[PDB]
RNA sequence: GCGGUGCGCCGCGACCGGCUCCGGGACGGCUGGGAAGGCCCGGCGGGGAAGGUGGCCCGGGGGCCCCGGGUGUUACAGCCCG
RNA sequence: UUGGUAAGCAGAACUGGCGCUGCGGGAUGAACCGAACGCCGGGUUAAGGCGCCCGAUGCCGACGCUCAUCAGACCCCAGAAA
RNA sequence: GCGCCGGAGCCUCGGUUGGCCUCGGAUAGCCGGUCCCCCGCCGGGGUCCGGUGCGGAGAGCCCUUCGUCCCGGGAAACGGGGCGGCCGGAAAGGGGGCCGCCCUCUCGCCCGUCACGCACCGCACGUUCGUGGGGAACCUGGCGCUAAACCAUUCGUAGACGAC
């Protein structure tokens, strides 16, 4: 009867001014605003959810549009709320400024 | 880019690359080597833990 | 010199090695100010080399144990004396403060001379740190805190903590 | 989903830089009441530096040239363009979420928010001078100040009369409070114990 | 306009940093922007900035400088402890911090008390409106 | 996690549900037991990692928890059907549990309802 | 440096009626009224006395060119009461 | 059954070892054998002055209390050194 | 360090560059500051940075100085005094 | 043959996972009350009482969802649910609520008793806004509608040809 994931926004690759690295992303988890705050989120599963023209089969459903890229939160980044990531499938840059779900499951409570 | 006296003295202490170190016993011949390379190194008197 | 952290206050007595011409040469003690013992003994070799004939190929140091405050709760008008190098000359001085530690004053000082004179701590000496009394004091600023029943209100309290909502419903307050 | 921002007492160069970032994350934003955004340092410094802007006209065919807008809507908009990567697709698109208006037309039965960091009271000492992008616009040839006023005056008349009613709304809850509080003793003393009222 | 003063006497609550959420007295105004202690409430004689301390409206009387035993007989005299549990200030401190305590199974059992508390009033708010209409004929 | 504390199953066809803990098997999996009645969840295993633990602990010292219900007996076979072996395992393991949940002030409107996220209501802050 | 307190006191006779709302001081006496605002100054214009017989202007923590303002507001309220009491009257002669 | 070889496509878990970044508990030594403060005005014994407590007058504003000066070494406060 | 008022000019000593050489930084670029390179995964750094453009202060970061009707904002460097 | 009103499937474009329906603004000062009294058309000041590290606090406020059946307790008894007056509103006009009725339940909202409901055998896109946008066609009735433009021919208030 509701949601079971936390909202966040892909906000560029890991990089310094003039050479970009594509094997690490950079998420802005919602309402989390220092380092202190970001222990929880470490290791915890994450998902980019999307929708191609043709039918992909699923597990636990019918063969339909919807697909995912899967990944993993690794460590904190900076001073201010941010977080790094490592999906198995390297992300599109379409998704810059679009939604991703961090889950709650591999919990440590 | 390194002056030709210093390349010779850093060789003799076997420090041939950056962030590398050595043990060195002390006397007058050992310090006056360590005043010629004294802007390519850091040294000091180590302890039972270091 | 860099004036990093706070400065400690140190006692470092330093005579010369006894050469055989007359058996015993004289000791010479000095209040130094510095954050560690490595710059409490090598900066001490710059002040003693100018008074006596004493560099470092003959010269040892006997002591360098940290000296502590002994009324480190009490307020004190210090009277510090200064020497400093301008772009156009050289100057001697007197210069006052308020703190609870002999050390802390000196530090406060190297931060004022940075602000009013663009002097950097290698053009700057403290010739005489000296604790002074109330009615003896000369200069305006530090005088006014000689008032037992001090009564001032903190008027326009500019707000700190501005990225704590980030966006909001209320325009803030600034009078408390 | 949509953010609204009364830029009254909100500075020029800063709101700019706080707004542009939300935009790039994917939020959509609306500013409103740009005829109040102010700017520090006194008006004969905000009129000159602005005038000398006007002077940059491509000499050989001035139609093509550096297009100087006049209205306090298009000015702020320009200084947000300045802090965006605007000749790429990702910048071009990020400007479409930004939408910014004169007066406060439509978008006026809404709660509209404030940034406290770009706020004048917080950010400038009280013995320092400053301009209004309002007047400044009316003294570089803006052609609608006194109309966006007379409209606005109207709408404060019609706010007061609502506020009026919604206090009297509060005069028949805070009293009913007292006309139920014996027969709501156990659903009024089991919130206290966690702290959602007192 | 002004009524709360940096007054040799004042008690100030501590906004942030280390000794946060403790009262503490004034003893010795060093400076322009830093003063000098709090013995009953677990704070050690030490200098303190002003850009951390919010004024309560309690002033206790001892001389303008005295040690930690003579400030014991000026703080155990006015009885500040008792009198900072009544303050409307420090019930909106402990009816805010009881919300961070709060469990899951409390959040939900507060939520069922909040669904049958604004149904009676919500009924009684309409029975005072449609009687105000009744009068003005 | 201790015996009798409250667990939130976060993954299968039951997800977000309030489920009780009974006994850790020697395969290492839990026994997350719903009182079939109230939730709609029977004897089942779930896995430490995919189960949040909660601060509530009604005691499970004095009742009885069966042996023969051991970790292989659960393990899969091949329209699986509820045979007449798992119906005295169903109501007798739970009717010893059921006199200790209703006795607490207002706890059988909470195991039945489902938890979920909304807003202002962030995972990293609250205690549960 | 930052001088802690500064102030000055203006005092009215047995003739005039003054008050305020912030720093906008009103006056009425034997021949008019006058509003003057000062809402551009940062001060404490506290009134005091029974039968309000003295104004008073403070200025906590000030540098040099804001202890100036103290006496200039102190001497603007002087030309408001001296004009409402007796009143102003320049004269001048035509020259050719 | 005991041995080796691996799965049709997509997946989860567990314990073992190498490399890193973190978080939490406890224990000893040093010094000026740390510096200062704490608790029995520590118990007898003198001296000193201010960012002058009592009080005493003068000035200046109200209901017997605050505000602005002077006097001077314990009185119905404290403070610095044997 | 020689000639020349001086030159992004002519001429010599010591060492180190560039030419032959890419890489972080100095918006910008043979010579300046960091470091010299087989194809890549984790980790920490140099010189430089941390409003947005742009990775990183979205610290209840410290004490001062300064108003400009031509303010100020970094080695070589790119505007000037009595 | 186009277009208003009220069943059955196909191509294609993707994004999202509950709502805040609003004083005017001061910052060396606010907010809420009832106001005895004086000036105004329900309104503005003055006077008195609360409060002020906002508790008439965006450190906020609302809604809240597994489903049914039997039997009681409280709340409600001015309620729940679906045809018509009559106004509300122009800066870029909202799927607004007051007043009769056809009708309609004693259920809805909280605490209990009564058991049952794929109990699919430890696991991934799970839950909405959504009757979503764009458009090839198939309907089924109901209400009702047969224009101009391009050109060619003509003008010279125009013209290199096009335009006018």
């Amino acid at each position: 009867s509701g949601r079971l994931w936390c909202k966040a926004i892909f906000a560029g690759y890991k990089r310094g001014l003039r050479n970009q690295r594509e094997h690490t992303a950079l998420l802005k988890i919602e309402g989390v605003y220092a380092r202190d705050e970001t222990e929880f989120y470490l290791g915890k599963r994450c998902a980019y959810v999307y929708k191609a023209k043709n039918n992909t089969v699923t597990p636990g459903g019918k063969p339909n549009k919807t697909r995912v890229i899967w990944g993993k939160v690794t460590r904190a980044h900076g001073n201010s709320g941010m977080v790094r990531a490592k999906f198995r499938s390297n992300l599109p840059a379409k998704a810059i400024g679009h939604r991703i779900r961090v889950m709650l499951y591999p919990s440590r409570i | 880019g390194v002056s030709p006296k210093v390349r010779k003295v850093l060789q003799l202490l076997r420090l041939r690359q950056i962030f590398n170190g050595t043990f060195v016993k002390l006397n007058k011949a050992s310090i006056n080597m360590l005043r010629i390379v004294e802007p390519y190194i850091a040294w000091g008197y180590p302890n039972l833990k270091s | 010199m860099k004036a990093s952290g706070t400065l400690r206050e140190y006692k470092v007595v330093g005579r010369c090695l006894p050469t055989p011409k007359c058996r015993t040469p004289p000791l010479y003690r000095m209040r130094i100010f510095a954050p560690n013992h490595v710059v409490a003994k090598s900066r001490f070799w710059y002040f003693v080399s100018q008074l006596k004939k004493m560099k470092k190929s003959s010269g040892e140091i006997v002591y360098c144990g940290q000296v502590f405050e002994k009324s480190p709760l009490r307020v004190k008008n210090f009277g510090i004396w200064l020497r400093y190098d301008s772009r156009s000359g050289t100057h001697n001085m007197y210069r006052e403060y308020r703190d609870l530690t002999t050390a802390g004053a000196v530090t406060q000082c190297y931060r004022d001379m940075g602000a009013r004179h663009r002097a950097r701590a290698h053009s700057i000496q403290i010739m005489k740190v000296e604790e002074i009394a109330a009615s003896k004091c000369r200069r305006p600023a530090v005088k006014q805190f000689h008032d037992s029943k001090i009564k001032f209100p903190l008027p326009h309290r500019v707000l700190r903590r501005q990225h704590k909502p980030r966006f909001t419903t209320k325009r803030p307050n600034t009078f408390f | 989903q949509v953010l609204v921002l009364d830029g009254r007492g909100h500075l020029l160069g800063r709101l700019a830089a706080i707004v542009a970032k939300q935009v790039l994350l994917g939020r959509k934003v609306v500013v409103v009441r740009c005829e109040g955004i102010n700017i520090s340092g006194n008006f004969y410094r905000n009129k000159l530096k602005y005038l000398a802007f006007l002077r940059k006209r491509m000499n050989t065919n001035p139609s093509r040239g550096p297009y100087h807008f006049r209205a306090p809507s298009r000015i702020f908009w320009r200084t947000v363009r300045g802090m965006l990567p605007h000749k790429t697709k990702r910048g071009q698109a990020a400007l479409d979420r930004l939408k910014v208006f004169d007066g406060i037309p439509p978008y006026d039965k809404k709660k509209r928010m404030v940034v406290p960091a770009a706020l004048k009271v917080v950010r400038l000492k009280p013995t320092r001078k400053f301009a209004y992008l309002g007047r400044l616009a009316h003294e570089v040839g803006w052609k609608y100040q006194a109309v966006t006023a007379t409209l606005e005056e109207k709408r404060k008349e019609k706010a007061k009369i609502h506020y009026r009613k919604k206090k009297q709304l509060m005069r028949l809850r805070k009293q009913a409070e007292k006309n139920v509080e014996k027969k709501i003793s156990k659903f009024t003393d089991v919130l206290k114990t966690h702290g959602l009222l007192v | 306009v002004f009524r709360r003063f940096v007054e040799v006497g004042r008690v100030a609550y501590v906004s942030f940093g280390p000794h946060a959420g403790k009262l503490v007295a004034i003893v010795d105004v060093i400076d322009q922007n830093r003063a000098l202690d709090g013995p009953c409430t677990r704070v050690r004689r030490q200098a303190m900035p002003f850009k951390c301390m919010q004024l309560t409206d309690f002033i206790l009387k001892f001389p303008h400088s005295a040690r930690q035993k003579y400030v014991r007989k000026a703080w155990e005299k006015a009885d500040i402890n008792t009198k900072w549990a009544a303050t409307r200030w420090a019930k909106k401190i402990e009816a805010r911090e009881r919300k961070a305590k709060m469990t899951d199974f409390d959040r939900y059992k507060v939520m069922k008390a909040k669904k049958m508390r604004n149904r009676i009033i919500k009924n009684e708010v309409k029975k005072l409106q449609r009687a105000a209409l009744l009068k003005a004929s | 996690i201790t015996p009798g504390t409250i667990l939130i199953i976060l993954t299968g066809r039951h997800r977000g549900k309030r489920v009780v803990f009974l006994k850790q098997l020697s395969s290492g999996l839990l026994l997350v037991t719903g009182p079939l009645s109230l939730n709609r969840v029977p004897l089942r295993r779930t896995h430490q990692k995919f189960v949040i633990a909660t601060s509530t602990k009604i005691d499970i010292s004095g009742v009885k928890i069966p042996k023969h219900l051991t970790d292989a007996y659960f393990k899969k076979k091949k329209k699986y059907e509820i045979t007449e072996q798992r119906k005295v395992d169903q109501k007798a393991v739970d009717s010893q549990i059921l006199p200790k949940i209703k006795a607490v002030p207002q706890l059988q409107g909470y195991l039945r309802s489902v938890f979920a996220l909304t807003n202002g209501v962030y995972p990293h802050k609250l205690v549960f | 440096m930052k001088t802690i307190l500064s102030n000055q006191t203006v005092d009215i006779p047995e003739n005039v009626d003054i008050s305020l709302k912030g720093r906008t001081v009103i006056v009425k006496g034997p021949r008019g009224t006058l509003r003057r605002d000062f809402n551009h100054i940062n001060v404490e214009l506290s009134l005091l006395g029974k039968k309000k017989k003295r104004l008073r202007v403070d200025k906590w923590w000030g540098n040099r060119k804001e202890l100036a303002t103290v006496r200039t507001i102190c001497s603007h309220v002087q030309n408001m009461i001296k004009g409402v009491t007796l009143g102003f009257r320049y004269k001048m002669r035509s020259v050719y």
